[PDB]
Formats: C-alpha cells, structure tokens, sequence
C-alpha cells in the first residue's frame, strides 16, 4: 500500500493520503495541496469554503497559514 | 494553486 493509514482502500476515509479535513477521494480537481505541508483539502471543506480552485501561484492551508 | 489531480 502506497498510504500504510487506509492501505488504499477507496471506501475508507483518510485524512492522510486524501482530504485533510473529511478523509474523503472524491473531485481531486478540486482538492488544494499545501505548499508547505503538502496535505490536500477540498476547496469545499476549507472554512471558508472557496466557490473555486484560487489562480494564485502558491496556497496555505490553515494549519500553515501564517495568520 | 497545485491540486491533487496535478
Ligand atoms: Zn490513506
Ligand atoms: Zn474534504
Ligand atoms: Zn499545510
Ligand atoms: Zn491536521
């Protein structure tokens, strides 16, 4: 297995190796890596929630954002 | 941004 927390089952949830926030694999295309810890969020889950992928060059999620 | 499909 790739990721040794779910052993990449696709019905289990992983906040590893997929979204941080709900664990869950769906709309990679819309799931935000972090530039600094590398973890992947959906834009959806993020609080605030983005209507949409951000055009900027680099992005931080909230656990790195530096306020 | 890099996403996941990237
Ligand atoms: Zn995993
Ligand atoms: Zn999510
Ligand atoms: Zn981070
Ligand atoms: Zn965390």
């Amino acid at each position: 297995p790739s990721c040794k927390h779910c052993k990449d089952d696709v019905n289990r949830l992983c906040r590893v190796c997929a979204c941080h926030l709900c664990g869950g694999r769906q709309d990679p295309d819309k799931q935000l890596m972090c530039d600094e810890c590398d973890m992947a969020f959906h834009i959806y889950c993020l609080d605030p929630p983005l209507s949409s992928v951000p055009s900027e060059d680099e992005w931080y999620c909230p656990e790195c954002r530096n306020d | 941004a890099r996403t996941k499909q990237t």
